């Protein structure tokens, strides 16, 4: 969370399994897998998404649990950066040519 | 296709030697046998560098520094006679080059060359780590000539040599047009200083110049 | 900062008021045998966040049936007609440093509330709207509904001395979070979860919210309930 | 708060990202003998502070020759034609508590940058202006200079995955200071300090600066470099 | 007479053919983690009884998805997209003492069946009608459906030498009950339960039913499946 040091709110980060459908509402995301990430306490919440392979995948949605509460001095609109890597160890087998290069 | 349980645990195919050490064709060229006694179309050149084709060039730019033996195997054909014998002369970085098919450089004892006659297995010539430094540099943020002169980005440490190829047959009754395919392969390869992958397409084979490309493919909204 | 997790629900927290000095527990017969779900049920059910403005008089939720549409706990209410639970209730406020105010977070077992115009009753959809809270009012109201005026919260008592119950103050000067554990207060070991409202979580702002013309015009109050030690009747034969 | 001192230069600091897990060290022959200055050279060379506004796209410095006019280190570059060093780089931001933003402080060894309009080169004064930084741009540019558009920082790579190098995030919510130690990455043990730029300290704002109409319209970023374990060639006979 | 019970399902039974000499078992990684339901799932799912007349040619069920509407096992198929199970299959016949006949109760893993008029396919609702069985036919048939003629059961093999699979004869002279345990034969440890039919329980009368003009004109065949050691993928984070 790259907002102010005075901005405070909650975000609800839901994960859908690879077969399931996306939550259409915040309550339906709360009934599945989620983490109510309090911004005012910690500013960096870490996941670890399993069952990621190919040879119809999951979803990382994010919801307003609460709005961003801000004092009169700090700005109202903030940003959230995301990151991604291999969680513990990663398995990979069959080498090929990349599609990007032409 | 369908999403299967891809259950196994292996990273032997992700090591550097199992990622870079793969033979790829890097040089097609034609060269005749007769006519035009002073011509440049009777032999091949190919200054050896990793910046030959963009598929391999992209893999060498994962890493800043790397050192490796190279083991190339040529695949020589012919069109249109006797049985033909070829010559693949590798000159080192410090080495004289021929100007014509009948130059005296071809007889230099310090330029190793294979004499492959047609019909046998393809000729294989292996070249060790030549460079003056301790590794080949994929990128060189620097100037060849001191005091910020011309020729940006080209160091002389990552010079690998050249590969002059000709027929040894002096003449022929008719025209024979041979085609050579050089199969470059890194060997015993080490690599230092990883580096983010290339995003933009390549422009030229001696520079890093590029057109500003978008990061990823766009989608409609942030939530779809 | 402690990141509690239960099942597949993780919240981020920042002292617990154990209600009546007791921690919820199981009931421990072959004539009547309880079923202990344990699986799921115990996860955190975060309700919808509630905006607290300068003119908000209060809120109340009536449990156990406030969770009647909340997942497996709200689905085991329809298959078993007897049950009991513990309901750890976290109440954050995540206001700023320039906001001021104070809340009474109290649980009030057996809050029998009174109708707005007496000599009649209310249509039973005025006590509870499952997930969403019924607000109080600042003055008296009429009509076939709950007399929801503060100073006489629901029961005809003084709202100031509502502190006799398991409570916690949320003074935005000092703290923001409250947590209450309510170990199933009832006169029968198991009761139906749709007829009987075991307790009434009501959040009442004593000192009103105040701020200046630059801050956000509200403070969202987040309510999270974890049904602990929920056990039900048996459905199998003996 | 730790008040580090080196020689006759003291700074005031507030965790170190050791680049590639190695601390700089000396090279350990009578055919070629290095000279270790130790004296001076190791002191802190604070560059000019850089104002970070809402519309700043980034900056870059090219070392070792960014210090080419900095004291004895910038004078030993003219007398010895071979050298190596370590360059502890502190990057403070000293913003307020109401400012928000985020920086990527990355070092990028061997940042070979690309010309703005390809098929030609740039006049060598576009990569570096010794002490002062070349800024990036928000969009594409033309002319005989460096293609300094972010999202393709200098090298034609994605600017988001520039985190593979020795980096440090400066999130003004949490921290303000960064420190990176870069143990002389090169393919030859010693190289000339005017031809070759060993690394490129580039500071890139991912989340832009934001504030309200009362704060200062900028945040000054302070860069401090300490050349560690600098050693040169020998000038004496053998 | 043994009265087996599993969960809340008790049947009354009267030797087990363990398929391929192996008893089903669990799969025993943090990159992919299975969930073992154990609770429910293992109970007996009695299908609808099937009347066996003198002119019945046979039946087949395609599992695992024959249980796609059977309780929690048929509901965990919709929430998890990977799974495996064991399927103890009891087949009673409860005929009289004056009825005669013989059945082949065989399981046939990977029964890829052929279309009735080749050069085309069938509309995927011809292989399975969840709970109810598709009957065979006594002669050849046409149309976009399964070639369900016995002597070429589904696969183009001889129906007599279908005994290579896990089988059991039900000779009404001697016995009436069959039980087969099929330990999840597949080439991948877990597979989707709607795409792939792991095996095909087909009951084929070799010797036809016969009786006189006083007995009941049919013999009801009762099929009961207990999914053993069912495990699924994980839905939680790691």
């Amino acid at each position: 969370f790259c907002g102010s040091a005075m901005a405070t709110g909650k975000l609800l980060i839901s994960y859908s399994p690879p077969g399931a459908s996306v939550p259409t509402s915040r309550k339906d995301a709360m009934l599945g897998t989620h983490i109510v990430w309090d911004i005012g306490l910690q500013s960096s919440c870490v996941l670890c998404v399993p069952w990621i392979s190919q040879s119809s995948a999951g979803y990382i949605t994010c919801w307003y649990q609460t709005n961003i509460v801000v004092p009169p001095g700090a700005p109202t609109s903030c940003d959230v950066l995301c990151f991604a890597s291999a969680c513990n160890d990663f398995s990979v087998r069959l080498l090929r040519d990349t599609p990007f290069m032409a | 296709q369908t999403r299967h349980v891809v259950n196994f645990h292996s990273r032997s195919e992700s090591t550097i030697e199992n990622f870079m050490g793969r033979a790829a064709c890097v040089f097609m060229d034609q060269y005749k046998i007769n006519g035009e006694e002073t011509s440049t179309d009777r032999f091949a050149v190919w200054t050896i560098n990793i910046r030959e084709m963009a598929q391999l060039r992209r893999k060498c730019e994962m890493f800043t520094y790397m050192r490796f033996d190279i083991e190339m195997t040529m695949v020589i054909t012919s069109c249109q006679m006797p049985v033909l014998t070829h010559q693949i002369m590798y000159v080192p970085p410090g080495g004289p080059i021929p100007a014509k098919v009948d130059g005296y450089e071809w007889q230099t004892s310090t330029n190793p060359s294979v004499f492959w006659t047609e019909g046998n297995a393809p000729p294989r010539i292996s070249i060790p780590f030549i460079s003056v430094g301790n590794a080949y540099s994929s990128f060189y943020d620097g100037w060849s000539h001191f005091t910020q002169d011309g020729t940006y980005g080209y160091t002389t440490l990552n010079a690998m040599g050249k590969l002059y190829i000709r027929h040894v047959n002096r003449s022929s009754p008719h025209q024979i047009t041979s085609t050579i395919r050089v199969y470059f392969k890194p060997k015993h390869i080490k690599a230092w200083v990883p580096r983010p992958p290339r995003l933009c397409p390549y422009i030229n084979k001696r520079d890093v110049n590029f057109v500003v490309t978008e990061i990823t493919d766009s989608r409609t909204s942030i939530t779809d | 900062v402690r990141s509690m997790t239960l099942g597949n629900s993780t919240i981020t927290t920042q002292n617990v008021v154990v209600g009546y000095g007791e921690w919820p527990s199981y009931l421990s017969t072959a004539e009547d045998q309880p079923t202990q779900p344990d699986v799921a049920t115990c996860r955190f059910y975060t309700l919808e966040s509630v905006q607290w403005e300068k003119t908000s008089p209060g809120w109340w939720w009536k449990f156990p049936e406030a969770l009647k549409n909340m997942g497996l706990f709200g689905q085991n209410m329809h298959y078993h007609y007897l049950g009991r639970a513990g309901y750890t209730i976290h109440v954050q406020c995540n206001a700023s440093k320039f906001h001021q105010g104070c809340l009474l977070v109290v649980c009030v077992p057996e809050a029998e509330m009174g109708c707005a115009d007496t000599d009649t009753t209310f249509p039973a959809t005025e006590l509870t709207t499952e997930d969403t809270p019924h607000v109080f009012t600042s003055d008296s109201i009429t009509g076939k509904k709950v007399q929801a005026a503060v100073c006489n919260a629901g029961m005809g008592v003084g709202v100031g001395n509502l502190t006799i119950f398991p409570h916690q103050w949320i003074n935005l000067r000092t703290n923001n979070s409250a947590t209450i554990v309510i170990p199933y207060i009832n006169s029968v070991p198991m009761d139906n979860m749709f007829r009987h409202y075991n307790f009434t979580l009501m959040i009442i702002p004593f000192a009103p919210l105040n701020f200046t013309d630059g801050a956000t015009a509200y403070v969202p109050i987040t309510v999270t309930i974890a049904p602990m030690y929920a056990e039900y009747n048996g459905l199998r034969l003996a």
